[PDB]
């Protein structure tokens, strides 16, 4: 049904439109949603500013990275100390959180504005640019939180995994991008039939650039076992 | 059914058999059924194998040998239930003997039965059982 | 080893590394297992099992390696068959005597009888050479006793040391002392090993009559609950085998005495013995053995069972009720699992009845000449049940090639639903669905189906789902036996009563996939399957009927004219009309409606009169003289439910039929077809008469 | 192309002939000193058949050399090791295989 | 009929009496044994181990109950089987002159005042609420529960009810209730027409029939005693967010169960001689 | 069914629609009321 709204001097007999009344949360939520929107279009078109050319032309930066912490908060996970029913009753509105940020699409938006920064190795007055290691790592953080606990976003996201993997060895920020994969692929068994070869060869070739990372162990163990089954070929 | 003539049936359709699923030839079915002892004629083995593509599948084999086989069965059984009554020899049930064994476990429902069995069974009352037999099997 | 207990980093990465190398061999990877072999230094495992000095960490990581690399699979493939109880019938099975000597005490119940099947195992050498099969061998070996004498060793040290409350503890926790310590021991419990000269050691240990009554923490104790449970299990095998092992007795009392009372009656010259006549008559042999079981319930035999059932009435049971009662009481429990773990055995303690009542409707008696096909068979079905959980459909088509040559695949087919392997080949064909390993699937269950009746009834109880998957049958050759559709099919042919037993829904999806069909060559299969529900034994339902012609009158898609069109045009749309002939030609029966008016049969049969109006003569006359064998039958079954002799021979010939006696070649096809198509019109005459004995002439 | 130096000799000259189950400890490491097999450590008399030739090829030539009692070196080529690509989860590719065998029985 | 015919020539064809080679008959043996002989009475023992548990720091017995409120607690979409549950449901539920009025009274109150002490209504309440409209084994075994508990009518657990549904305020309870009511069952039109003619020929109708005696039998022990509180409650429901006037429903369902015994009628409104079948089922 | 406007990537969103089904529940199937009057704006709907 795109059943489309028009005005009209009669209209017809099921014009009874009803009503229902939403709730605090949700509300809250909504407004968070185009608040976030509407610092991140200004965000996007001051890195398209200093991108091209070099201008002074202005881009919003710590309100920006308040606003980032600020929604990092927002997505906490709740504790280890609360009633069980109390716990499940926040795990409830986060799952209802996630998922209404899922549907709004505001991953592609941050993934892009990822695409944006990830260009420079410290384009702008690099005094204002200072915390750009900062931003990005918060945003990796950020990534890392809408996830973990929907199945059906990771599996939904699992469609980018091949620019992730392509980006982990930028030696930079590559943690914060190991830690988003490993909680995507927990949680869906869909993406794990989605990796090939030659990432699994990307990530082995990471563990011999940076030392010996635990991390990546719990990640080739992951990538091993499903939630009950094993792959062979893996 | 018995375990051993299943047991044959299945070591001589392997033993004619070569590559071992389920595949011999049609015209190897001759060969089979007379290691097995059955030996109809040409136009009924053409009518088994029509009845069976150019593998003999193993299921269907052992249904069709199942008919065979109870066939006879079938004779011997109504020879020898009804050995059970009647010692003198004859195979002649009385109407009453009807009304009594009619009523035996397996179905025994109600008096519409017996009823339908007395009203045409030909009582002479000493009854010969092959009349009971073509009204039952249609 | 010993130096790296404060170096946290490097501790911390090779605890990972030993957890990566006992999750990449997780369940039968002998292939990878082998190299794991060549890595792990097989006595280095040895080496930590005794260290007293090491992590607690590495401690858990390798006998956790020890396990995943050498017992996994085993300890797997007695997990699965845990629960089977089949026991053949010898005289060793017979041996058995469900009790110590006409005690008052129970058996303690590490006994050796063990009559039971209990599937076994083999081992590869990890030596690098050629391949021998080597990687896909059954798994790589390992000492035995060795592991038996030093775990026993280090069970009796770890009791008695840990029971003092030392403030040591190997791994600084005791959880790191016992938790890996029990688990090994749990695994190896399992696998046949420790005997009855050690099993008297460990239930001296922990029976007396200790362990059980020290202090632990949690996993400690839900490690305990396992090996307690697996006990409880023992308890019920050893008591299944007693009980056959008293059948073999008790049986062939019942078959002298029916047989010797038979002949009793049968000796006798003296109505009154047909009663007995009717009591030797039951349906099979099953309410023969009702009638003999139900008459002990309220001849001197029937005192031997009235002796038995109290036999088998059945103190571990009670110390059990003590415990997880006192463990609940003491010491206030997280972890919902333990909790779990802890009100199973509790109530299962109790319901032993219950679980005998689980447990008897699995075992079985098979007798001793076919043992080897039965422990080959069940091998190969653990090893598919064991690929449930996964280059795999080759493996898969390995063993149902294997599963589909087994005389006790016949010889018991009550065994086969008795394993409930039918479903577990179901659940495989639904995680392939969202390859031709459906097509093996759907050919094995298909094979299966028409193995007795009963079966039948099992594979019906999945209809529901099967229709749902309909689109996977479509244009290939292997298509019959291949379809889900086709295996629904097979879930009908024979049963009337199975046949009145489905529903209307089924049939709405089968017509909603039906009305797709606006154009196919797939709906010719819908309609065979159709024709399966609606006729099912020489003579129609009428139930099915109705609701089938109903849903066709909604839509059935000059249509007569249409046939009739492109013969000469690719065998698609011909089949398709005559299956939808065929289909509707199987409603109105005469039983219901010559011999009397029934009301809505009239409006039914009146409905097809409406449909078709007797033009299907022109196809008649059209086909016999050229799609020749087939499509005239099924116009003549058309014609002769729903459609005097004037008008019978203005029907006119077999005279194409004669002409062909000796040169044929599908026309050798209708040859004996319209000997049994063309016997329907018992109920130009002399020019019939004619070609009727020169076709006589043709088979004198 | 295998370099056998006589480690500890048996008695030089019984070398076995075809059709002969051959009993060995063998404990090979790599070239590198990295240790990968070991008949010795899982306590295993290794057997096989010259002849039959399942064991690789430098081994086999080493089978027909050693004596009875005999322990020796057979250095190996990693053309005649599982090869260029080596086995598949143990040997690298191209390594070039050290051992340590003791031929000890016959049949 | 027709196949009937062909079962009294199978029935003279099992002329194989007790040839039944060795161990066929041994394996029919066990199956009418455990068929017809192991259904017996130990089932005194749930007095003595809801007694056992309640020996005293929580009760063990309030460790279970407490267990089954979280796992009902979480959130599956679907509830699981789960025969823990469907054993200890019916462990619980089996443990339920003027002077022997006024015993009976009071050992029944004691028994009630074993459970209701240990939040046990509310793992009933809340595992109604979890499945939605499904009916499975699970709420029956609820059910029985939830029946043998308010048997006599206790007030404390009626008021112990409408205060959890006062403070953790759900629809999805009422909304469950609506969607069990929906269906439970009707009679037949059809169906016995079939199961008729199939046990005719061969040698159920109201397989959902005595949840709904239970599941009515439980709404009526909720208004015994006259809570007109929580009799008002079910009709308008104010502290939720959406209402759902449970009475209209219940109405419905008896207007359905009526229509349906009316059919019934026509279809013997004319041969007037009713079978065993007919009658047992009416 | 619910007031709706449609999804993520478009108009810039601009259009108006109907949608029945789970849209409803979601984000953009919601609506702030205002009204003319600064002062009692939170009041009762008449």
């Amino acid at each position: 049904i795109q059943r489309k709204a028009i005005m009209h001097h009669e209209g017809h007999m099921d014009d009874g439109l009803n009503l229902s009344r939403s709730q605090h949360e949700e509300s809250r939520t909504a407004r968070v949603i185009r608040s976030t929107v509407f610092l991140f279009n200004r965000f996007i078109r001051g890195l398209d500013a200093l991108s091209k050319k070099a201008k002074t032309v202005d881009l919003p930066i710590e309100s920006v990275s308040l606003s980032l912490q600020d929604l990092i908060g927002y997505f906490h996970p709740p504790d280890e100390h609360l009633e069980h029913e109390d716990k499940q009753n926040r795990l409830r509105a986060l799952k209802n959180r996630q998922n209404l940020f899922q549907e709004e699409g505001m991953i592609n938006l941050v993934l892009e504005c990822i695409d944006r920064l990830h260009v420079y190795s410290s384009v702008a007055g690099r005094e204002a640019g200072e915390s750009w290691k900062s931003i990005l790592n918060s945003l990796y953080e950020l990534l890392a939180a809408l996830i973990r606990g929907n199945r059906k976003n990771c599996a939904q996201f699992s469609g980018s995994l091949d620019w992730l993997i392509s980006r982990l060895e930028r030696l930079e920020a590559s943690s914060g991008i190991l830690e988003v994969l490993h909680c995507v692929l927990v949680e869906s068994p869909e993406a794990l039939n989605i990796i090939k070869e030659g990432h699994i060869k990307s990530i082995i070739s990471l563990l011999d650039k940076h030392g010996r990372n635990h991390k990546v162990l719990d990640v080739l163990c992951s990538l091993c076992v499903c939630h009950g089954v094993a792959v062979r070929s893996n | 059914l018995t375990e051993e003539q299943i047991a044959e049936f299945k070591e001589a359709f392997s033993l004619f058999d070569k590559d071992g699923d389920g595949t011999i030839t049609t015209k190897a079915l001759g060969t089979v059924m007379r290691s097995l002892g059955q030996n109809p004629t040409e136009a009924e083995l053409q009518d088994m194998i029509n009845e069976v593509n150019g593998t003999i599948d193993f299921p269907a084999f052992l249904t069709m040998m199942a008919r065979k086989m109870k066939d006879t069965d079938s004779e011997e059984e109504i020879r020898e239930a009804f050995r059970v009554f009647d010692k003198d020899g004859n195979g002649y049930i009385s109407a009453a003997a009807l009304r009594h064994v009619m009523t035996n476990l397996g179905e025994k429902l109600t008096d519409e039965e017996v009823d339908e069995m007395i009203r045409e069974a030909d009582i002479d009352g000493q009854v010969n059982y092959e009349a009971f037999v073509q009204m039952m099997t249609a | 080893i010993l130096e790296l207990t404060e170096q946290e980093e490097l501790l911390k990465f090779h605890y990972h590394t030993l957890r990566l190398y006992s999750a990449v061999c997780a369940l039968g990877n002998h292939r990878v297992a082998h190299a794991l072999c060549s890595h792990v230094d097989e006595p280095q495992l040895l080496y930590a099992i005794e260290n007293k000095y090491m992590p607690g960490l590495l401690r858990a990581g390798y006998y956790d390696l020890l396990i995943d690399i050498h017992l996994s699979s085993y300890a797997t493939a007695r997990l699965m068959m845990n629960n089977e109880f089949i026991v053949p019938m010898t005289e060793e099975t017979k041996s058995i005597t469900l009790f110590p000597d006409e005690n008052k005490k129970h058996g303690l119940p590490g006994i050796g009888l063990s009559t039971s099947l209990r599937p076994r195992m083999q081992f590869s050498s990890p030596s690098f050479v050629s391949i021998n099969n080597e990687c896909y061998q059954y798994s790589p070996e390992f000492p035995l006793d060795i592991l038996k004498a030093k775990t026993i060793q280090m069970l009796t040290e770890a009791v008695q040391e840990g029971s003092l409350h030392a403030r040591d503890p190997v791994g600084g926790t005791t959880e790191f002392l016992f938790v890996p310590l029990i688990k090994l021991f749990y695994t190896l419990l399992i696998m046949g090993i420790f005997h009855n000269e050690d099993l008297k050691h460990i239930l001296q240990l922990i029976e007396p009559s200790g362990l059980l009554q020290m202090k632990l923490p949690e996993p400690v104790k839900l490690q305990m609950c396992l090996l307690l449970q697996y006990l409880c299990d023992c308890q019920v095998r050893h008591r299944i085998e007693a009980i056959v092992a008293f059948s073999d007795d008790f049986v062939a009392k019942l078959q002298d005495n029916q047989r010797f009372r038979y002949n009793e009656v049968m000796q006798a010259l003296n109505e009154c013995p047909c009663p007995e006549e009717i009591r030797d008559q039951l349906l099979d042999f099953h309410e023969d053995l009702m009638t003999h079981c139900g008459i002990e319930l309220d001849l001197t035999i029937r005192g031997r069972l009235l002796s038995l059932v109290e036999k088998v009435t059945y103190t571990l049971q009670q110390l059990i009720s003590e415990t997880m009662v006192r463990w609940a009481q003491e010491s206030v429990i997280e972890d919902p699992e333990l909790v779990r773990a802890m009100f199973v055995l509790l109530h299962r303690q109790y319901d032993g009845i219950g679980g005998l009542v689980r447990a008897l409707p699995k075992t079985y008696t098979i007798n001793g000449v076919s043992v080897e096909d039965t422990i080959n068979l069940l091998a190969s079905l653990g090893q598919i049940r064991s690929l449930l959980s996964v280059e795999e459909e080759k493996l898969m088509i390995r063993g149902l090639g294997d599963i589909m040559n087994n005389k006790v695949f016949y010889q018991h087919p009550n065994l086969m639903r008795a394993l409930g392997m039918h479903e577990t080949v179901m659940e495989v064909m639904v995680n392939v669905l969202g390859p031709k390993m459906v097509a093996n699937c759907c050919r094995f269950l298909c094979y299966f189906c028409r193995i007795s009746r009963q079966n039948q009834k099992a594979m019906f109880d999945h209809l529901s789902y099967l229709l749902e998957n309909s689109s996977v049958g479509l244009a290939s050759p292997a298509m019959r036996g291949s379809t889900p559709l086709d295996v629904a099919a097979a879930s009908v042919m024979d049963n009337n009563e199975l046949a009145l037993a489905l529903r209307e829904p089924d049939l709405e999806k089968v017509v909603r996939y039906l009305a797709g069909c606006g154009l196919p060559v797939e709906g010719e299969r819908y309609l065979d399957f159709l024709r399966f529900a609606v006729f099912c034994n020489g003579e129609s339902v009428e139930e099915n009927a109705n609701v089938v012609v109903r849903l066709l009158i909604r839509r059935p898609e000059g249509l007569l004219a249409a046939m009739e069109e492109a013969i000469k045009i690719g065998n698609a749309i011909m089949t398709f009309y005559a299956a939808l002939i065929d289909l509707l030609g199987r409603c109105a029966p005469e039983m219901h409606l010559i011999h009397a008016a029934k009301g809505e049969a009239i409006r039914i049969r009146s409905i097809l009169r409406s449909l078709i109006p007797l033009g299907d003569l022109v196809g008649v006359i059209s086909i016999a003289f050229q799609f020749c064998p087939d499509h005239k039958a099924a116009m003549v079954l058309f014609l002769d439910r729903v459609y005097v002799q004037d008008f019978l021979l203005h029907l006119l010939g077999f005279l194409p039929d004669l002409r062909a006696a000796a040169s044929l070649t599908d026309m050798a096809l209708a040859l004996n077809r319209y000997l049994c198509t063309a016997v329907l019109p018992l109920l130009a005459g002399t020019e019939h008469h004619a070609s009727l004995i020169d076709s006589l002439l043709h088979t004198v | 192309g295998v370099e056998i130096e006589t480690i500890s000799p048996g008695d030089g000259r019984t070398f076995p002939k075809k059709g002969q189950t051959c009993v060995v400890h063998y404990t090979g490491m790599l070239q590198n000193g990295k240790k990968f097999d070991s008949s010795r450590d899982r306590n295993k008399p290794f057997k096989f058949r010259i002849g039959k030739q399942e064991v690789i090829k430098g081994f086999e030539e080493g089978a027909a050399q050693m004596s009875l009692g005999q322990r020796a070196k057979l250095t190996c080529t990693p053309d005649v090791a599982y090869g260029a690509t080596g086995h598949p989860g143990v040997i690298p590719p191209n390594a070039t295989l050290i051992f340590d065998v003791e031929l000890l029985n016959l049949e | 009929s027709k196949q009937r015919k062909r079962a009294v020539v199978a029935c003279f064809r099992m002329a194989p009496l007790y040839n039944l080679p060795r161990h066929r008959a041994v394996n029919l043996f066990l199956q009418g044994y455990e068929k017809s002989w192991i259904e017996t009475e130990e089932h005194y023992f749930e007095d003595k181990l809801i007694e056992d548990l309640a020996k005293p720091r929580v009760d063990p017995l309030h460790q279970l109950i407490l267990l089954f409120s979280r796992t009902a607690l979480t959130e599956k979409c679907k509830l699981e089987e789960d025969f823990l549950y469907m054993a200890y449901a019916d462990i619980m539920a089996k443990s339920c002159s003027f002077e022997e009025k006024e015993m009976e009274k009071q050992k029944l109150l004691y028994q009630q005042a074993r459970l209701h002490d240990r939040g046990a209504a509310e793992m009933v309440l809340q595992t109604i609420s979890a499945s939605k409209g499904e009916t499975g084994p699970m709420v029956a075994a609820t059910l029985k529960l939830g029946i043998a508990i308010l048997n006599g009518g206790n007030s404390t657990v009626q008021q112990k009810m409408l205060e959890y549904l006062k403070e953790k305020k759900d629809v999805g309870f009422f909304q469950s209730l609506a969607g069990l009511m929906q269906s439970c069952s009707v009679l037949d039109l059809n169906a016995f027409e079939r199961q008729n003619k199939a046990e005719g020929l061969g040698m159920k109708v109201l397989q959902d029939d005595e949840f709904t005696c239970d599941l009515f039998r439980f709404l009526q022990l909720l208004c015994e005693g006259h809570n007109s509180d929580f009799q008002n409650y079910l009709r308008t429901q104010t502290g939720n967010n959406t209402t759902v006037n449970i009475i209209i429903s219940t109405v419905d369902y008896l207007l359905r169960v009526q229509e349906s015994i009316s059919d019934f009628y026509w279809y013997y409104s004319g041969k007037d001689v009713i079978d065993e079948q007919g009658q047992r089922n009416f | 069914e619910c007031l709706t406007v449609p999804s993520g990537e478009h108009e810039q969103r601009r259009t108006v629609h109907y949608e029945g089904g789970a849209v409803s529940v979601h984000a953009r199937s919601l609506w702030r009321l205002e009204t003319l009057r600064v002062a009692w704006s939170g009041s009762h709907i008449r």
